[PDB]
Order: structure tokens, then sequence, then C-alpha cells
RNA sequence: UUCCGUUAACGAACGAGACCUCAGCCUGCUAACUAGCUAUGCGGAGCCAUCCCUCCGCAGCUAGCUUCUUAGAGGGACUAUGGCCGUUUAGGCCACGGAAGUUUGAGGCAAUAACAGGUCUGUCAUGCCCUUAGAUGUUCUGGGCCGCACGCGCGCUACACUGAUGUAUUCAACGAGUAUAUAGCCUUGGCCGACAGGCCCGGGUAAUCUUGGGAAAUUUCAUCGUGAUGGGGAUAGAUCAUUGCAAUUGUUGGUCUUCAACGAGGAAUGCCUAGUAAGCGCGAGUCAUCAGCUCGCGUUGACUACGUCCCUGCCCUUUGUACACACCG
């Protein structure tokens, strides 16, 4: 009954990671996650693999469709996607205690691949075209 | 420390030695909690006093290149100007370039400063000590502007301007930027005492 | 050969959804017509 | 198939297969065409109109019911106004027009029901032929 | 004999709309009548911006004027009789109503 | 470094980096790169940049490809 | 000839300065842990910072 | 001036706070074919190929569908718990936890007293004065507000390689569409056209169509090579097309050509403390046409500081005054 869609976010990327109990697929919006195309930040997506295993994914498959954000936001969102996807599915499905393992793996290497950021865009207000910038001021 | 995660997935960060223990403490490459596959991570830094101490050094070293309004944000570019340059370094020193970059950070801050401090009613520049974490910042600013100002109406690239900055750094010639910008501060400093 | 609908006058118009009125009528109308500043 | 293979290296694999799969028509305004209002240059492969080509057969692989007022928008960019500042741009319609007319004489892509431009039943066969030749 | 009729309603206000907006679901399943609703729609805001002087002189100051408008949708299985039946009750003050026959 | 406008002096094309030079300026550092030869050595790009290839193709080194034209030279083994 | 002495911050003092830009410690001299002498440091410094100090003989006053 | 308290005061009123709005968490609730996963039916392709495995399109009584979207309800944070500090009071610093610990973020509202502050050119708001038919009334034609020795302010574009150009690649959000006349404001798709722009069939008074707004910087791959260069794009010559009743003192958008100053800017001086500065583009106002502007939006995304009263100012107390249109005395 392997079955879990679990989410992350950044800025206004969203990512939904749906999940079947395969072999080992993982692909955003169909095409494989190792072709993403910021290659310097490809590691960042690959982030999350790395860090538990191809073995710990051996009997599940990805498929993490994207929406909104931009291209930084959203590989920082796929890292949560997929990191967060495994221990919902070992929660879920495999073990209580055999996710805390896990967990401890992410939360030891950065606290952001389980909790989103909360920092957004703060409204621009009038006297200046920024959010703190003003706009330039003369005397004489 | 344990773990073998890499930058780039090239680059060990056992092996790196900071000898200078003064600011062994906000150099943040030697534990196994500042290892880090990219130089980029969009952490929460700057939000506390001293909590930037705790960024991965090679990201604080990425965010100054950044400079001069045409590149603001540019992280992307930066952090590929770093990976370039690195191959540079092995390729003209083929030893670790962690440890070529971490030397460099420390033999290029300055130690003293001048600021104008007023004893007895009337004030003047005196001379003074600098804080770990200041030496750091300016250690990397100095080579991170020598770099940058040497590439500008220049054939030469950045990202080999800046590795040929590093190298000089860590050997400590008086070639850099860096080290005749140091040298200078701290002979006005001693002059000033 | 656009005035405001209360005052007739020629200046700083709202055309914007269809009321044209001037900006000064409009302010003194806003609450009226149901435009509240929320902020 | 074609998501497998990398959306770069693979159309240059199938601006390679434009050339010797037979030959196509090629209009007397091809060398000169900037293929945009905003561009400073005509583009500097002599190569190039299979590149676009190779590039727009994948759009409706990929895609379906793109018209010419929206291919326009997919090629089009910034444009630099001098002292002004810069925008948006649209590119130019005749080249993407005709790449389509090509395209649709040698079964790769057909006119579209509902609107726009369509794949083929067998053209998606050689779009997926081609990329399983991609390393 | 059992048809669409979908019931429009608008609002500038939240709670008002709500009064109306359950009542009717309640009216029908009082019925037992298929009641495809509440479908709630994306909020419309129009916005003014004006300068607050009307003068054009001191610190330039802005007041964003806005107003929310909101937009709710209820599917009902019924007649056209049934719907007017039902949608009798006290509309209360200024809630829009705008029932049509669907396809 | 008048490296461009250096690129049809016969001299170049004779040997000037057949070898003639370039054994060398990569054995400064024994690997020293496409662009540090480009300027150790005081002729620029573009003679180089061509040549870039042209020693690739003749099997005396390996390089490299990528986004700032970042290229990339080695001397021997 | 002076030789680079290590010491570290036991504690922080004030803020000492025209502008506020010198942060006053007491410093904890490591070859001998037993000399607590005023230094003026330039920059964000906390108690368990070591400073790098040319010279030692230059010591700061009381709110210097 | 918020409190603990003090106390010839006691008890109250405003302001502050509370409040109100958007953002930050809710796999819990109401749902939702104008939002949409998930499964299954088929249909297309690849391929150990026959099925299975993968990507795709189309419909449904598919859902013990609402994770993703919308919008309602309410939940959640209170410095709650721990530590040190402190009249151990009010409160301060920190730490595990947490979406969140600068009142969590940003805004709206905002006292008394005043200023001879601005606005009679927003208002058939308005006292007094001026004119009132040969008009300072109205209406029409044309010109001017745009003129150019010069000084000033907000800005746009740059002075390049952390780049220009030409490929390929592809990720948002806020808003917007007055019978708009015989398609018409936003305009999809077809065709003609090198660009500009046309002709055609249409969709939408809109989570339904435009548009899930396929945005740019960016990311790739080449070409250029330290040269006022292919940086830069002022100036000007020729022609074409659109808006409008009309384009001249070029409305604007094209094409070719012309290729200026500018080599990081003296004395001075502005804004700014985290999704912030800075970079990038988009929408709205005006609008027949014109956005180098303003109001909003999202995208990439730092350096530095966690302080002081030194300069400029503000609040309270003490003190001096020959000041009271108040030190610009
Ligand atoms: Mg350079
Ligand atoms: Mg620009
Ligand atoms: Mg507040
Ligand atoms: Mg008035
Ligand atoms: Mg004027
Ligand atoms: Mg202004
Ligand atoms: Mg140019
Ligand atoms: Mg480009
Ligand atoms: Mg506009
Ligand atoms: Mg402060
Ligand atoms: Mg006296
Ligand atoms: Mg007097
Ligand atoms: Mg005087
Ligand atoms: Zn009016």
């Amino acid at each position: 009954p392997g079955t879990v869609q679990c989410f992350g976010r950044k800025k206004t990327a969203v990512a939904v990671a749906y999940c079947k109990p395969g072999r080992g697929l993982i692909k955003v919006n169909g095409a494989p996650i190792e072709l993403i195309r910021p290659e310097m930040l490809r590691l960042k997506a690959f982030e999350p693999i790395l860090l538990a295993g191809r073995s710990r994914f051996k009997d599940i498959d990805m498929r993490i469709r994207v929406r909104g954000g931009g291209k930084t936001s959203q590989i920082y969102s796929i890292r949560q996607a997929i990191a967060k996807s495994l221990v919902a599915y070992y929660q879920k499905y495999v073990d209580e205690a055999a996710k805390k393992e896990v967990k401890e793996i992410f939360a030891r290497y950065d606290r952001t691949l389980l909790v989103a950021d909360p920092r957004r865009c703060e409204p621009k207000k009038f006297g200046g075209r920024g959010a703190r910038a003003r706009f330039q001021k003369s005397y004489r | 420390p344990g773990g073998d995660v890499k930058l780039f997935n090239r680059w060990t960060f056992e092996d790196v030695q900071v000898s200078d223990i003064s600011l062994n403490d906000y150099l943040a490459v030697t534990s196994m909690k500042h290892y880090t596959f990219l130089p980029h991570s969009a952490g929460r830094y700057s939000a506390k006093r001293f909590r930037k101490a705790q960024c991965p050094i090679i990201e604080r070293l990425t965010n100054s290149l950044m400079m001069h309004g045409r590149n603001n944000g540019k992280k992307i570019m930066a952090v590929r100007i770093i990976k370039h340059t690195m191959e540079i370094i092995h390729l003209l020193t083929d030893a670790n370039p962690i440890q070529i970059i971490v030397d460099a950070i420390i033999n290029s801050g300055p130690r003293e400063d001048a600021t104008r401090i007023g004893s007895a009613g009337v004030v003047r520049r005196q001379a003074v000590d600098i804080s770990p974490l200041r030496r750091v910042n300016q250690a990397i600013y100095l080579l991170t502007t020598g770099a940058r100002e040497s590439a500008f109406r220049n054939v030469k690239t950045i990202a080999e301007c800046l590795a040929d900055e590093l190298i000089n750094a860590a050997k400590g010639s008086s070639n850099s930027y860096a080290i005749k910008k140091k040298d200078e501060i701290e002979r006005v400093a001693k002059a000033n005492r | 050969s656009r005035v405001c609908r209360v005052c007739g006058n020629s200046h700083g118009l709202i055309r914007k959804y269809g009321l044209m009125c001037c900006r000064q009528c409009f302010r003194s109308n806003a609450k009226d017509i149901g435009f509240i500043k929320y902020r | 198939t074609v998501k497998d293979v990398n959306p770069h290296e693979f159309v240059k694999a199938y601006s390679a297969h434009l050339k010797r799969s037979g030959k196509m028509e090629l209009p007397e305004w091809v060398d000169i065409v900037k293929t945009a209002r905003f561009k400073e240059l005509p583009p500097s492969d002599a190569d190039w109109y299979y590149i676009r080509a190779a590039s727009m057969a994948r759009k409706i692989y990929l895609r379906q019911g793109i018209g010419i007022g929206g291919f326009q928008k997919i090629y089009g960019g910034r444009q630099r106004n001098g002292s002004r500042p810069p925008h948006f741009c649209k590119s130019s319609g005749a080249v993407s027009r005709n790449i389509l007319q090509e395209l649709q004489k040698m079964g790769i892509i057909d006119v579209d029901p509902k609107g726009g431009r369509l794949i083929t039943s067998q053209g998606r066969r050689d779009l997926d032929q081609v990329a399983g030749t991609v390393p | 004999v059992q048809h669409r009729i979908r019931i429009t309603l608008s609002s500038k206000s939240v709670k008002n709309l709500e009064k109306v907006c359950s009542d009717l679901v309640k009216g029908a399943k009082e019925k037992q009548l298929k009641v495809k609703g509440p479908v709630r729609m994306p909020t419309k805001v129009l916005n003014i911006t004006t300068r607050k002087s009307p003068c054009g002189e001191g610190t330039n100051t802005w007041d964003r004027f806005e107003m929310r408008v909101h937009k709710r949708v209820i599917d009902l299985v019924s007649s056209p009789d049934v719907v007017k039946q039902i949608t009798s009750i006290t509309i209360e003050p200024g809630v829009e109503v705008e029932v049509t026959i669907s396809d | 470094g008048k490296q461009k406008e250096k690129v049809n002096n016969a001299v170049l094309f004779d040997q000037a980096t057949y070898d003639k030079l370039l054994t060398e300026v990569p054995k400064y550092k024994q690997i020293t790169p496409s662009v540090l030869s480009e300027r150790l050595r005081i002729n620029g790009s573009l003679a180089r940049r061509a040549i870039k290839d042209l020693m690739e193709r003749g099997l005396i080194r390996m390089v490299s490809i990528h986004s700032s034209q970042q290229i990339f030279t080695r001397a021997t083994n | 000839d002076t030789q680079v002495k290590l010491a570290v911050v036991v504690k922080v003092m004030g803020r000492t300065g025209s502008r506020g830009q010198v942060t006053q410690v007491r410093v904890k001299f490591l070859d001998d842990q037993n000399r607590l002498i005023m230094r003026n440091v330039k920059g964000p410094v906390r108690e368990g910072d070591i400073l790098t100090l040319l010279e030692s003989e230059r010591e700061a006053r009381r709110l210097r």
C-alpha cells in the first residue's frame, strides 16, 4: 500500500513528491532527477540522496512535480520534498524508530530539509522604490 | 573529524589543518558540522551576532564575489567561479585546495589597526588589537577585492585572477593585493602606538 | 472631454473601474462607495 | 526516450538528423534574417535553420496547441533600447511559421484541431528513436 | 425532471454572505436535494491608490483603498420551481443572487 | 599581448606554439592553465583558443570546456 | 624584537571610543595564565575569543 | 508617561498598548469538475518487445479523493518551560522545543497645542473686491506651456571579459479586459508578410477566454581578445507602418546607414541592517497613440553592525539668561 504525497516549499516553489513502492525511479515532471538544470545547483537536489543512500530508496519511486518559484528556490524545494517524503513513507510504512535514524542524518546536516523558510518578499511602500530604500534626498 | 563528504563531490575536508588557534574558532571548515557539498546554502546567517562565524568558509569567500552592482546576487555565477578557481589551484599546486584557501585566509588578515580613540579628553587615531571575526572578515575582503581589481580590463579570467591571488597569499609572498594591504595596515598601526 | 461625475473637473480623474471621479471627489466619497482603507 | 536525454545534446543529434533525413525546401530569405525585431545580427551558425527546427520539434512533442503568436514568445528575449530601459521583446513569426511548414510536410508535426500545432503519430516515433541514439 | 441549476452569490461581506450561503445549503439539505456546494472562488480585490493631498504639496503620501469581493457557487439538482421554492428566504442586505440554468 | 593581432604572423603557424614554446609555458607550475599560458606568456588569446584545440588533436595534452570559456592544459604523462 | 603573544578574552568591559567602535576587554595570557591586563579590541569579540597581540606592554586604561 | 514602585495627593480623561489588514504553520474540519492530484479504461511511442517498465493524450459512479490550489471556520505563541541576572518586583540575557521567541514580519489608525505651512487652479465650498456684452463670461481657428548662452534637482544608459553578441535551454507573482458597433476592451488559433504590421475564424462581463500570463537576470555552447574594440549608443540622413480629425518643432514602432561624450568621476553628498541593500524583469495609474515616472509584484540575493553620542537632531531632568516675532534672539 506504499503511497505518500509529501511536499516541500521555498519562496514560491512548491514541490509534491508522490511515491509508490518501486525500485529506483526519481523523476521531476517526468524527467530524470539526474538532469535538473542548474548544473551547479545539482548537488542540492542530489543532497538528500547522498545523505541517506540510493539503498534507502531501493523499494520506492519518486515523481516530484514542481510549480512556481524560480530556479534556485526549486532546488531547495525538491531537497525537502525528497527528504520529507522519505520519512513520511518510513513513518507510515517501515518503522517509527527506523526513521529516527534517518531524521538525525538530515537534521545534523541542514535543518531546512524538513522545515521551510518563512522568509517572503516584504511589500513595497511608497516614498521609495523598495522595501527599505527611499528616494534620494536633496536640500538645495 | 568523521565524514567522507566533499565539495562539488571532489575535495576532502579531512586533512585540512588550520594552524593559528586564534581563529581556529571561526574558520568553519575543520569540524564535520561544516562540511558541505556546495558553497551555496541559503542559511539565515546574519540573523544574530557571531552567527556568520558558523557559515562554511568557502561560502563566505563565495558571498564576497558578487560586488559592484552588476554582480549583486548572481551567486550561481559566483560559485561557478569558485569551482574553476579550485580546479586551477590543484592544477598549479597539486595539494588540497581547501588547505590553500584557509592558509590564504590565515596569512592575509591584519592583526592590528588604528582607530580614533580619545584618552584624557582629546581624540586621535591610536593603535588597537583586532578581534578574530573581523580578522577573518578582513582576510576575505582583501583577497576578493585584489582578485577583482586585476581581472578588470584584463583578458585574464576572474577565476584565475582569484587563483593567483590565493596561491600567492597562502605562500605569503609580497605579491598579492591582500598581503600588501595587510602589511601597510600593520605598519601604520605600529607607528601610531 | 471627460470630467468628474461629481464636480466636472478635468484633472486627476479616475476612470479605473468606471468611477469617473477626480482624485479628490473620490476621496471625499470613497467610504460611501465602499472602498475600505484596510491598509 | 526524449526526457532521459539532455535537451541540449539531444537537439544536436536531431539537428544533424534533419540535415541527412533526406531534405526539404529552404527559403530564399534564410541567410539574411535576424529572426526577431530586437536582434542585432542574424544567427551566427550556417546550419541554424535545422537547429531552430530541432529545438522547435521538441516544443510540440512536449506540449500541444502552440500557435505562431505563442511561438514568437518562446524565442523572444530581452531587448536593449539604448538610452531607454530594456523590456521583453517577442521574436519573429515568419521563421517560426515556416519551420512548422517544413516539419508538416515531413510528418513530424501537423496542424491541430482546437487550434494550434500537434505532433504526429509517427513523428513521435523518430523523436523517440533518435532519442535512443544519444549517449 | 432533475436539472442543473446553479446559484451564484457575490458580496462585499464575508460574514453576511456565508449567512445566506449556509442557509441555502441547509435549506435544501432539509429536502435531501443533491446540493453540491459551496465552491469557493478566488476573492477579487478592487484597488485604488490616490494621493492624500488636494494640492500636491508636502511629503507625497498615498492611501490604498480597496474592496474585497467574494464569489460563491452552489449546485442544485432540482427543478426551476424547487430552486425558487427554496430561494425565497430573506436575502440579507446587499447580497447578490443570480440563479441561472446551467448546461 | 597582440595575440589575436599575431595569429597570422608566419612564426606562429610555422612552429611558434607547436612545441616551439608551449612545452615550457605549462611547465612553470607543470600544467599551468590554458589561460595562465595565455598571460604568463605575454601573448593572450584566440591564437591560443584555436590552438587549445590544435594541441588537443595532436595528443600532447588534455583539456576542458565550460561556461566562461575556462579551459585547461597539462604537460606530459 | 616583540614576539606575537596570544591571550584569551575572559570578559568584556564596555564599548569605548567616540563612536563606540572599541570593545574593551580583559585578556588572559596563555604563556602565563596569571596576567590579566586591559586591551582594546576592534570588531565583534566575546569571551572565549583569542586575540593576537604584537605588543603587550601597551595597556589600556579604565574607560580609555 | 509602558510597568514596579514612590508619594500632598486622590480619582479619572485622551495618546501608547490593545485593535484592524496582508504574510509565516494546519497530511486536522466544510468543501470543491470555473482548482487538481490518485487509480483504472483505453489509446501513441520506445525498449528482453507479448505482457510488464518508462514518457504521453482522452473521457467516466474512480476514489475510505483534498497532499498540492481556492476560501471559510476555527487551532497555534503566552516569554509558556529551563538556566543565570535583578530591590530577586517589574523586567533582562540565553537554551531545548517549535512554523514561528525585534510586539514573529510589514503596514492601517493615531492625542493636546500649533504653522499667518499648501491648497480660492479639485469642489454651483466660500466673505470681500474686480469685470459683466466692444466681457477677465462662453465658443472656434492658430500659436505657446517643448523655445536655449547658462546654474540646479530626481533619474535612465554606460564606460565592458564577473562582458557583448548569436544559439540552445526554461522558472514567477500582483493586477487587467466601460455595447468596447455590428466582433469590440484583453485578445488565442489559421494565413499573408524580412521586421513593422495586416486579412480570417473565433473565446471571454471572466479560478471558465486572453493566461496554468512559456518574464528577464540566469543557465549552457560557440564567436570576440585589453584595442573608444564587436564596450557605449548620443547625433543625423534615407525610407516604411500603426494611433488618431489632424504627427510640422521628428506621437511612436520598424530597416539600412551615421559611431559622439564617456578610461569608475574634484570639493561635496543620499538611501540602507535579511528575502534587506543591490541586480533583473512584469502588472496597474495616466492612456486614441506615448512610461527613462509613480504605485504594486515577483526573481537571484550578499558585505557589514548587534554599537555610540562624535557630527545632525529628538525626549526628560538640573542649571544660567539682559531672549518672548523667543539665538536666524
Ligand atoms: Mg578579465
Ligand atoms: Mg538593466
Ligand atoms: Mg506592529
Ligand atoms: Mg480649496
Ligand atoms: Mg513643463
Ligand atoms: Mg521623487
Ligand atoms: Mg552592443
Ligand atoms: Mg545571451
Ligand atoms: Mg504603462
Ligand atoms: Mg540600536
Ligand atoms: Mg551666568
Ligand atoms: Mg520685549
Ligand atoms: Mg547672534
Ligand atoms: Zn470631482
